[PDB]
C-alpha cells in the first residue's frame, strides 16, 4: 500500500482503478502508432492507409500524414502507460520515452527512472513529497513498493556503500533553472532528517547562507546558482552520518558590480534593503532605495517570485543554527554595506587627465564601514604607488582606469567574504567524529545562453560539457570496459557519445583557455591580437569552432562555439582583463592594514582560466574513485509555466544527454555486479542448502532458483546481473526473510508458553 | 466439517498425557474440561507444537475476536486441531534462522545488537509484544550471539 | 666510427660496421640453438643434441647435459638480432629474448635499449663518456633509426610528439632504489638546459641545492631520494624553453632525528662537518665530529663513494648560481646547526613530581641563540606547554622536541623548493610543458615502517598507471575509434592491492579512523587490521618474522614486504608543541617566523591523486630503470634479478601491445600538414579522410601497417619510421629541385648583364 | 668506337642553334677569345638557356669529369649543343606543389611565412648545398618588414625567374 506516503501517495503512484483501466484499454498494436511531426517532433497517429512503403494515418489534434514505412514508430501497450522504470519499455524509441515522461508529467509525477539513472521534470509548482513522511517511508525500500523520487535515489546510494564498501556521488544534470539546487537540497533533507532518525540542522541551514551571497536573478532562473558545489556527507563503517563539507568553485565576481538588463545582483543587497531588519540599514549607513546604490541597480531590483523580506530572516537564520556570532554576522552586513557604498564614489577629471573625487561623503562611509581612512583611499585610487628602485613615485590614473580599479576591488572582497563564509560553514560541519565512507553531491551552474555571452558563460558551459562527458565515459566507456576485464562475453557498441573535440578546443594546449593564457603573459597584447590568434589556430581548423551569427538590433558576437546542448555566440572584449584580476595594491594594502579584522584577514594571504582547469581536474578525479548515481533535470518550457510541456524543447535535451543510449546500454549489459564473497553474504538465506568455494556457491545457488538463467554471467571476481534480475532476488530475499522472521517468532512463542506451562506444572493455579 | 476428516494417529497413552495437559489451561469453575478459543495456540504449544498465530486461527476456522475471548472448547474439539498442527513438519532450519538473524549483523562478528534484535521481534512478521520480548531475551556490551540464541530457542 | 658526431661516446652507443658483419657471419643453428630453463639462472643458452617423443637433449652454453620437455624449450633469434635496439623487432619474443639482448647490450656497455614505444636501462655503476655537450647536439632532432638508445632520444621524441600533436607530455621514470631514476631524471634536464644555451644554468644547480636537504645514504642508495618530485619543463607555442617548475612530495621526516643501522641522516650535516668552510662551525657554533650530534650519529657517519667536503662546495654553489643571498644561505646553514643542537637537549624527571626540567642549559642556548629565541622561553614552553600549563614528563619533552625539529626541517625545505621555483619563473609566455617524475623508488629494509608503505604504495601506483594507459587505455582508443579489435587480457592489474592500501576500509582508511578515538594503541590498529583483511584481502598476510620484529606482510608488485606498526598513529597525527611554534612565530630570525606563519595519510593520498591526474591530461613516456646486481657491481648481471624486475614491470607484456596494436596514430588534417609532402597529387587543393587513403594508397608500402579511425590514421611503429624516413628523402629531393631552379634564376641574372652589354 | 652525345638528335631549329651560339659565346673567358668555354662553366650555360638541371645532372651530361676537368677542360659549341638537347629532354623538374610542400615543412606555426636565416641556413646546408654568397644573392630582397620570407610568393618568384 501506498498508505505510509499519505498525501503524497497520488503524486508518486497512480491508483489501482488506474493500473486496472490501463490493463484493461482496448488497443490495436498494428493502427496506435508514433509520426513524426515538424511543431511537435512526433504526435501519437491511428493508421488508415499503407501501401508501397507509405503509411497514411490520423494524428491525435488531427490531422491526416502520409509517411514512409521507416518513419513510423509503435506505440507501447496501455500497460507500459506512465511506467516507472523506462527500460522496462517493450519498444525503446525518442517518442515512446517522451510520452511516458509527459504522460506522468500531466499526473504531476515528475520523476522516472531511466534504468540506473534518474529524469525529472521541472513542475514549476511545489509539491506535497518532500516532508518527514516521505522520508520515513523511503528508508530502506529498494523500488517495487517504492516509487521514483529523489530520496530514493539517495537511499540507494546510501545501501550501495554500504554493500560495495565504496564511496558514492550524485550528479545532478542540466540547463540553468531545470532543478539541481532543487533536487541537492531535497538529497541533503533526506539524510539528515534520516539521522534525526546540531549536524543534521547545520547541513539543512548551509544551503540558504550560501545562496543568499552566491544566487541570483538572470533571465533563465530566479534563483540561479552563481558559483558550483560539491558537498561530501561522510559516515561511520556501519552507515551512521558522521560530518560534511562543502567545496565551492569559481563565484562569478562580475555579478557584484554589473547586471544585464533582466538580471539582478546577488540576494543579499536586496534582502538588506527590504527594511525587514530595520536596523542593518542604520548599522550599514543606507537607504531603502535600491537605485541609489550603483553596482546593484544596473538591470532589475524586484522579482515576483521572491519575498526578500521574508528571505533575509532565513538567512539571518541560517548563520545562528550555523553557530556565526554577532560579530561575524555584522562584519559580513557591513562589508555588504561598505561595497554598496563603495560603487557610488564619484570622480571627475581635473584640464588634466587626471581622476579626483567629485563628492567624499560615500567614500567616508565605505572607509567607516571598511576600517580605513577616505583620505588614503582617495589617494591610493586616484594616484597609486609604483616602484622605480630605490624612491616610491606615483602613477597617474584617469576616471576610466579608477572607476574599473574600484569596481576590481570591490568584486575582490565580496569573492573573498563569500570563501570566508564557505570555510566557517566547514569549520562548524567538521565534527572530528570517525568516517570510512562519504556520499558526494554535485551541483554545478547549468548551461545558459544570454543575448550577451562572455567569459564567465565560456566557463560555465565548460564545467556542463565536461559533466556530460563524465556521464558518456561512465555509462559507455568503462561499463564495456568492466565486462571485457571480468572476462563476460561482450561485443562492444559504438553509441555516438564523444565530446572530447569540443572539450579539447577548450582546454589543451593552443585551445581557447591556452591561447588566452599566453596572451595575458604578453603586457602589450590585446583583445583583437587574442581575437586573432583564436581565428588563426581554429576557424576550418577545429570543428566545434565557427564564426558568430550576428543579428542587428542583438548583441554582437566574436566567434561561436558548438556546445553539447547548443552553439554559444560569444564575445571577447575584456576576457584577458578578467583572466588577469589585476587589482590596486595600494589599496589592497590598506586592506590589511584594516581596523576591520574580517577585511585585514580576506587581503592577508596564477589566472581565473588557470585555476578553473585545476579545479575541474581535481573534481575529475574524487568523482572517479566514486560509484556516480545521475540525476537528469529537464526544463518543460522557456515561460516557466506549471504543467505546461515544449516537446522539441524536452526532446533536445533527452538527445544531449543520451538519455535513450544510456536506457540502452541498461537493458543491453549487465548494470548490476557483486562480488562473490558478498553475493554469498547476502542471498544464502535464499536457498542455505546450496552453499554448505564462493563462485561454486554462486552457481549452484543462482541454478537452484526459479528464474531466467541467461540473466545474469560470472565474471572472474563478480556475478553480473541483467535488468531486472536485482529486483527480483531483493523480492525473494525479503519475502523470504519476513518468513523466516515469522518462524522465529512462532518457535518464541512456543518457548515462552512452555515456559509458563512448567510453571503450572510446578504447582500453580 | 474439516475436522472430521481428520485421522486420529496418536496411541491412546498419548490422548491421556495430552488429556492430563489440557486439565492445566481448564478455568471453568465445575472442571468440565474446558478452555477458550483464544488459548488453543497456547495448549499446541505446551504440547509440543510451534504454529504461526496465522496456522492457530486457520484450525480454529478463522474466528473473530469475541469468539476468541469467549467461545469454548472441550478436548474432543481440539484433539483434531492438535493432529493437523502436529502433521506441518516445514517449521524452518537451523540454518534459515541464522541466516535471517545475519541480515541484522552490520560486521563480519556473529553478534547482533540487543536492543535491535528486540525491535526486529516487536515490529517484523508476526510481531510479538512488548512483554514476550522482555521475557524472551532475559546479552553479553549488550549484544546477542544469534547462532546461540537459535540453539536456544530451538531446545526450548 | 662512420656516422657519429657522437665522438668518443660511438662505441658505447651503437656498434661498428665490423662488429655488425662480425655478428651476422657468426656461427649458428636455427634448429640447435635454443634456450632451457635454469633452476639458478632463469634460462640458459643450449644447443640440441638429441629429441625424442616429446624431449629434447641439449647441451649448455656452461655446459651441462640437460633433458627437457618440447613446450620448455624457446627459439634463440639470429645474429643479425644481436644486441638489437629495439627489442618489439625481434622475430621470436619471449623472456630470454629479451633478458639476453640485455646482458649482451650492457656488456658492451650500451645501457640504453628500445622496449617498443618504451626503454629499458640497466644501471652500469659506472660514469660513461655518453653524457656531454657533443652528444645532446649529435640527438637534436634525430629519428630512432639515426639515433641510438639514448635518454637524450626518449627526451627528444616527447619534445617532437608536444609539437606535432599539440599535447604536453611526461617522461615517467620506474624503478626499485637505486636503479637510476635520479640520473636519468637529472639527464632529461640536462638534454633540454644544453638545446637552450642563465634559466639554463639555474635548472641544472635545482637538483645539487635539493639533494643536499633531500637525499641521503640508505642500504639500497649511497644518493638515496627521500621526497618525490615533478619538474615541469615549459615551452613556448613555437618550442623555445620558456621557464621550469618543481613540484615536491612528502619528504621523510623522521630520517631528521632518526637512523638504522647501516643509514645516514640527509647529506647536508655531513657536509657541514666536513669542515671544508671552517666559518660555519663556528657560524653553527659545532665541533666536526658527527657523534657529538644524538640527532644524526645514530647509524654511519662517513659514505666511501661520497667527498661530504667536495659536496658542500658544489651546494654552496647552487645556491649562489640560483641567485639565494647571504642571509638566505646563512639562515639555512643556521637552522641546520640549531636543529644539531635540539637533539642534545638533555632532561630529568622533578625529585617528587612525574614532570621534566632540563638536565643542563649549554645545547639549549646555543639552539635558542642560532634560532634567534630566549632558551628559558624556549625550555619553559617545552616542559610546560600552554592551554594555564599542561605537564610533560621526558618521554613526552622528548618526543615534542624531536617533533619540532622535524617540522623545522621539512619546513625549511619546502621553503627551498619555492625559493627554487621564484628564480625558474620567468615571466616568459608558454603553451606546453614536458613533466619528469623522479619518486622515492621500491625498497625493502631489515625494519619497514609507515614510510616505506607511503613509499611502496606510490611505487604500486605508479605501476599501475603503466598498465592502465599500456593495455587499458590503448584496447579503449581502438574501439572508440572503430579499428577492428579484439580484447586481449594482459594480466597486469594491481586493483587488488591498491584497494587494500587506499579504499573505504583499507589500511590508509583504518589508520584514519584510528587516529580520531583518543582511546586507540597501535595494537588496537593492528587488530582493526587482522579482523577486516586476514583471509578476506589476498595482498594482507601474517609476517615472515626471523631478524627485527614485522606485525603484516603485504603482497606488492615488486615483492612481499613485511611492514611493523609501532607509533603510525603518532607518525599520521604528527602532533606539536604549539607554544614552541608560537616562539617561532615570534622568532628575531625572519626565516623561521615565516616557515611557521589533517594526517599524512590523507594528504599523500591526495597528492598522489592531484598527479595522476596532471599526468592523464598528458602523453606519458616510460623509462624502466634496472638494478643488474644486489652489490653496486660494474659489469655484473644477476640473471633472477634483472628477470623479476621485467616481469613486475610487464617488460614483455608492453612489447606485445606494441607489436600487435597501432602505437601511433595522426588526426587526418595533421596527416595531411605532415604527409602531402609524399604525394601532392593524391591530396588536391576536402576531405581529410579520404586525401589519407589515396595518399597511403598511393605508397609502396604494407597496406596492413595502417588502418583508418573516426578521426585518426594508426599505424604500425615501423611504418611510422618507414613514413618518416620516406619524408626526410622525399624532402631532401626537393629542396635539391629548388636549388636547381634557384641556381638557374642566379645564372639568368647574370646572363641578363651579359645581354644588356652586347645585344639587349 | 661510339659515343653517347652521338646518339642524341638534334631537334632544335637552325635559328635556335645560332641564338644559343651567341649565349655560349657571352660566357667566354678564354685569354686567346677562341669562343670555348670550361667544363665547368657549362651549367651556367644550360641554365641562362632556360634549363634547371640539378649539380648530378650536368655532371652525368659531362661524363663524370674530376674537377681538374671542370676548371681546365676546355668545350666548343659543337661538343655543347648535344648535351643541351639531352638537358631539354627532362621535364620532371618538380612541381609548384611540391616546392611548397617542401618549404611548409620548416613553417613552425602554419602561418604560410618562414624566418628569413632558416631559409638561408636549409638552402646553404640541405640538398646539393648553395654557397653562402649564393644565397644572399637570392634572398636579397627580401624578406617582410619582421624579417619573414612568404614561402609559396618565394616559389612563384624562384619559377617565374
Ligand atoms: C534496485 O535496488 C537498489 O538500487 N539496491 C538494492 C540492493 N543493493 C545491494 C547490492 C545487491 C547486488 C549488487 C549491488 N552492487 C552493485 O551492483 N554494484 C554497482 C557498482 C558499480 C557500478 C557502476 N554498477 C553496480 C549491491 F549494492 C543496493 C541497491
Ligand atoms: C623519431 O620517431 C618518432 O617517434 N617520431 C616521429 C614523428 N612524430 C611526429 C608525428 C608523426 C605521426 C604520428 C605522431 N603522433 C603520435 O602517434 N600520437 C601519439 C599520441 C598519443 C599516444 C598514447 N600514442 C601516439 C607524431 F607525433 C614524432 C616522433
Ligand atoms: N522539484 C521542484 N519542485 C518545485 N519547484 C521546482 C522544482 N525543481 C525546480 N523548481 C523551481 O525551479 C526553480 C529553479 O530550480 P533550481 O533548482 O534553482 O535550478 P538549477 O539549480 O538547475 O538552475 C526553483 O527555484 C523552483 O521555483
Ligand atoms: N646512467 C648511469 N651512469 C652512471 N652511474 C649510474 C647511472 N645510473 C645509475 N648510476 C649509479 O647508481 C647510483 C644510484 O642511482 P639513482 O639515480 O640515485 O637511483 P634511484 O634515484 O633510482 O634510486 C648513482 O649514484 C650512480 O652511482
Ligand atoms: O540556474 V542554475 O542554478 O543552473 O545556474
Ligand atoms: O634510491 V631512490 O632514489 O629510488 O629512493
Ligand atoms: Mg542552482
Ligand atoms: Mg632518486
Amino acid at each position: 500500500e501506498m498508505a505510509a506516503f499519505g498525501e503524497a501517495a497520488p503524486y508518486l503512484r497512480k491508483s489501482e482503478k488506474e493500473r486496472l483501466e490501463a490493463q484493461t484499454r482496448p488497443f490495436d498494436l498494428k493502427k496506435d502508432v508514433f509520426v513524426p511531426d515538424d511543431k511537435e517532433e512526433f504526435v501519437k497517429a491511428t493508421i488508415l492507409s499503407r501501401e508501397g512503403g507509405k503509411v497514411t494515418a490520423e494524428t491525435e489534434h488531427g490531422k491526416t500524414v502520409t509517411v514512409k514505412e521507416d518513419q513510423v514508430l509503435q506505440q507501447n501497450p496501455p500497460k507500459f502507460d506512465k511506467i516507472e522504470d523506462m527500460a522496462m519499455l517493450t519498444f525503446l524509441h525518442e517518442p515512446a520515452v517522451l510520452y511516458n515522461l509527459k504522460e506522468r508529467y500531466a499526473s504531476w509525477m515528475i520523476y522516472t527512472y531511466s534504468g540506473l539513472f534518474c529524469v525529472t521534470i521541472n513542475p514549476y509548482k511545489w509539491l506535497p513529497v518532500y516532508n518527514a513522511e516521505v522520508v520515513a517511508a523511503y528508508r530502506g525500500k529498494k523500488r517495487s513498493e517504492a516509487p521514483p523520487h529523489i530520496f530514493s535515489i539517495s537511499d540507494n546510494a546510501y545501501q550501495y556503500m554500504l554493500t560495495d564498501r565504496e564511496n558514492q556521488s550524485i550528479l545532478i544534470t542540466g540547463e540553468s533553472g531545470a532543478g539541481k539546487t532543487v533536487n541537492t537540497k531535497r538529497v541533503i533533507q533526506y539524510f539528515a532528517v534520516i539521522a534525526a532518525i546540531t549536524l543534521e540542522d547545520q547541513i539543512i541551514q548551509a544551503n540558504p547562507a550560501l545562496e543568499a551571497f552566491g544566487n541570483a536573478k538572470t533571465v533563465r532562473n530566479d534563483n540561479s546558482s552563481r558559483f558550483g558545489k560539491f558537498i561530501r556527507i561522510h559516515f561511520g563503517a556501519t552507515g551512521k552520518l558522521a560530518s560534511a563539507d562543502i567545496e565551492t568553485y569559481l563565484l562569478e565576481k562580475s555579478r557584484v558590480i554589473f547586471q544585464l538588463k533582466a538580471e539582478r545582483d546577488y540576494h543579499i543587497f536586496y534582502q538588506i534593503l527590504s527594511n525587514k531588519k530595520p536596523e542593518l540599514l542604520d548599522m550599514l549607513l543606507i537607504t531603502n532605495n535600491p537605485y541609489d546604490y550603483a553596482f546593484i541597480s544596473q538591470g532589475e531590483t524586484t522579482v515576483a517570485s521572491i519575498d526578500d523580506a521574508e528571505e533575509l530572516m532565513a538567512t539571518d537564520n541560517a548563520f545562528d543554527v550555523l553557530g556565526f556570532t554577532t560579530e561575524e554576522k555584522n562584519s559580513m552586513y557591513k562589508l555588504t554595506g561598505a561595497i554598496m557604498h563603495f560603487g557610488n564614489m564619484k570622480f571627475k577629471l581635473k584640464r588634466e587627465e587626471q581622476a579626483e573625487p567629485d563628492g567624499t561623503e560615500e567614500a567616508d562611509k565605505s572607509a567607516y564601514l571598511m576600517g580605513l581612512n577616505s583620505a588614503d583611499l582617495l589617494k591610493g585610487l586616484c594616484h597609486p604607488r609604483v616602484k622605480v628602485g630605490n624612491e616610491y613615485v606615483t602613477k597617474g590614473q584617469n576616471v576610466q582606469q579608477v572607476v574599473y580599479a574600484k569596481g576590481a576591488l570591490a568584486k575582490a572582497v565580496y569573492e573573498r567574504m563569500f570563501n570566508w563564509m564557505v570555510t566557517r560553514i566547514n569549520a562548524t560541519l567538521e565534527t572530528k567524529q570517525p568516517r570510512q565512507y562519504f556520499i558526494g553531491v554535485l551541483d554545478i551552474a547549468g548551461f545558459e545562453i544570454f543575448d550577451f555571452n562572455s567569459f564567465e558563460q565560456l566557463c560555465i558551459n565548460f564545467t556542463n560539457e565536461k559533466l556530460q562527458q563524465f556521464f558518456n565515459h561512465h555509462m559507455f566507456v568503462l561499463e564495456q570496459e568492466e565486462y571485457k576485464k571480468e572476462g563476460i562475453e561482450w561485443e562492444f557498441i559504438d553509441f555516438g557519445m564523444d565530446l572530447q573535440a569540443c572539450i579539447d578546443l577548450i582546454e589543451k594546449p593552443m585551445g581557447i583557455m591556452s591561447i588566452l593564457e599566453e596572451e595575458c603573459m604578453f603586457p602589450k597584447a590585446t583583445d583583437m591580437t587574442f581575437k586573432a590568434k583564436l581565428f588563426d589556430n581554429h576557424l576550418g581548423k577545429s570543428s566545434n569552432f565557427q564564426k558568430p551569427r550576428n543579428i542587428k538590433g542583438k548583441p554582437e558576437a566574436h566567434f561561436s562555439l558548438i556546445h553539447y546542448a547548443g552553439t554559444v555566440d560569444y564575445n571577447i572584449i575584456g576576457w584577458l582583463q578578467k583572466n588577469k584580476d589585476p587589482l590596486n595594491e595600494t589599496v589592497v594594502d590598506l586592506y590589511k592594514k584594516s581596523s576591520l579584522k574580517m577585511l585585514s584577514s580576506l587581503f592577508a594571504n596564477q589566472t581565473v582560466s588557470a585555476l578553473h582547469r585545476e579545479n575541474l581536474n581535481k573534481l575529475m578525479t574524487n568523482l572517479r574513485s566514486t560509484h556516480p548515481h545521475f540525476v537528469r533535470c529537464i526544463i518543460p518550457n522557456e515561460t516557466k509555466s506549471p504543467g505546461v510541456i515544449d516537446n522539441p524543447l524536452v526532446m533536445h535535451q533527452l538527445r544531449c544527454n543520451g538519455v535513450l543510449e544510456g536506457i540502452r546500454i541498461c537493458r543491453k549489459g549487465f548494470p548490476n555486479r557483486i562480488l562473490y564473497g558478498d553475493f554469498r553474504q547476502r542471498y544464502r538465506i535464499l536457498n542455505p542448502a546450496a552453499i554448505p568455494d564462493s563462485r561454486k556457491g554462486a552457481e549452484k545457488l543462482l541454478g537452484s532458483l526459479d528464474i531466467d538463467h541467461n540473466q545474469y554471467k560470472f565474471g572472474h571476481t563478480k556475478v553480473f546481473f541483467k535488468a531486472g534480475l536485482l529486483g527480483l532476488l531483493e523480492e525473494m530475499r525479503d519475502e523470504r526473510l519476513s518468513r523466516i522472521i515469522t518462524r522465529i517468532q512462532a518457535q518464541s512463542r512456543g518457548v515462552l508458553s512452555r515456559m509458563e506451562f512448567k510453571k503450572l506444572l510446578e504447582r500453580r493455579d | 466439517f474439516d475436522p472430521s476428516k481428520i485421522k486420529i494417529e496418536f496411541t491412546p497413552e498419548q490422548i491421556e498425557e495430552f488429556k492430563e495437559a489440557f486439565t492445566l489451561f481448564d478455568r471453568t469453575p465445575k472442571c468440565e474440561m474446558k478452555i477458550t478459543y483464544g488459548q488453543c495456540g497456547d495448549v499446541l504449544r505446551a504440547l509440543g507444537q510451534n504454529p504461526t498465530q496465522a496456522e492457530v486461527l486457520r484450525v480454529l476456522g478463522k474466528p473473530k475476536q469475541e469468539e476468541l475471548n469467549s467461545k469454548m472448547m472441550d478436548f474432543d474439539t481440539f484433539l483434531p486441531m492438535l493432529q493437523h498442527i502436529s502433521k506441518n513438519k516445514d517449521t524452518g532450519t537451523y540454518e534459515d534462522f541464522v541466516e535471517g538473524l545475519r541480515v541484522f549483523d552490520k560486521e563480519g562478528n556473529g553478534t547482533v545488537m540487543g536492543a535491535e534484535l528486540r525491535h526486529v521481534l516487536a515490529t517484523l512478521g508476526e510481531k510479538l509484544t512488548e512483554d514476550e520480548v522482555e521475557k524472551l531475551m532475559a546479552e553479553d556490551n549488550g549484544c546477542i550471539n544469534y547462532e546461540a540464541f537459535v540453539k536456544h530457542i530451538m531446545a526450548g
